[PDB]
């Protein structure tokens, strides 16, 4: 944690999608548990991205 | 756009922000797609010094497939080859869409630092360094003398 | 979105758990599907605290 | 702590920097549970210049449980008894964890702005509101003169 900005630039970065890197993450992977990528991203996925489990699955988040 | 450009704008547009240690690249026309890149030879390798240039080229459907990444300089290294191409897991079998041009850059300076055992591309090449490293430098800071500088 | 603080204050308060309001929300509910509570609160819970649907099952959410 | 007291002590330090519009609150003692508020009379509500004053009392298990609030100031009003309860769907069954002592406040003052027809705590008082406005807000403006301000 150092000053002015970040995190915010960071924090953002952290809460970003990880493939489009546009959209806010949404959807938790079966079985892997991820939280990585937003709904948009997902189908093109057989594998998340992060360990090369394979997805089997999603669920949704609601931030609400 | 978009969805790779609008991907690798930002790509792009981070880079600048933090800049992978060793080196920076860029587009090259205004084709987004096809990129330089210049490493800059890493302190602690046999390279040390001389200038390196890359070219890459991302693929229509990025970050799903990985870019095409090669060595326009000539280089004296296990896992590269005489006509450039580069042998490196993230570069095949092992790419993710997770990760950024920014971080194979980085991997492919880490492999200057370390080649391989198992890999040898040019297996000319690997041998000499297998154990005779002594050797296997000479040759290599050699060319880096040669032909990258 | 004004200057200095903020989002910051109000982007880690989007992130934290909605009960114990001090450690991060991990916990998707089932079936509801908020991502609304940290691991700890959720024990304690009949209900999701934000629509009074009532819990049936977590999933973990692992954003490494 | 904790645990209800380092939420609370959040709940605390959070209604100073962003107070709800009508009031505030506090510990009475070093006793964290047992709290003050003092709300002021809502504008356009028959309460508007006089200031009212509650009890908050944190259940040891809050947030699980909802707080017992009760005015301690004199009012007049179909959802407040001559005790001082007050009759409040969040208070009672609604209550949720997820919401603060910050926006009960908030709920009680649009509650003495718009009392209600199927929850009558005082059902004298409810009947003149029903259908006779004109009566209830003079008897609701002349108790505020004579015990809230
Ligand atoms: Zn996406
Ligand atoms: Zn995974
Ligand atoms: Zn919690
Ligand atoms: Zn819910």
């Amino acid at each position: 944690d150092l000053p002015v900005e970040e995190q915010l630039r960071r924090l953002q970065e952290e809460r970003t999608c990880k493939v489009c890197m546009d959209k806010e993450v949404s959807i938790v992977f079966i079985p892997c548990g991820h939280l990585v990528v937003c709904k948009d991203c997902a189908p093109s996925l057989r594998k998340c991205p992060i360990c090369r489990s394979t997805i089997k699955g999603t669920v949704r988040t609601f931030l609400s | 756009g978009s969805m790779a450009l609008k991907r690798i704008h930002k790509e792009l547009n981070d880079l600048a922000r933090d800049p992978p240690a060793q080196c920076s690249a860029g587009p090259v026309g205004d084709d987004m797609f096809h990129w330089q890149a210049t490493i800059m030879g890493p302190n602690d390798s046999p390279y040390q010094g001389g200038v390196f240039f890359l070219t890459i080229h991302f693929p229509t459907d990025y970050p799903f497939k990985p870019p095409k990444v090669a060595f326009t300089t000539r280089i004296y290294h296990p896992n590269i080859n005489s006509n450039g191409s580069i042998c490196l897991d993230i570069l095949r079998s092992q790419w993710s869409p997770a990760l950024t041009i920014s971080k194979v850059l980085l991997s492919i300076c880490s492999l200057l630092c370390d080649p391989n055992p198992d890999d040898p591309l040019v297996p000319e090449i690997a041998r000499i360094y297998k154990t005779d490293r002594e050797k296997y430098n000479r040759i290599a800071r050699e060319w880096t003398q040669k032909y990258a500088m």
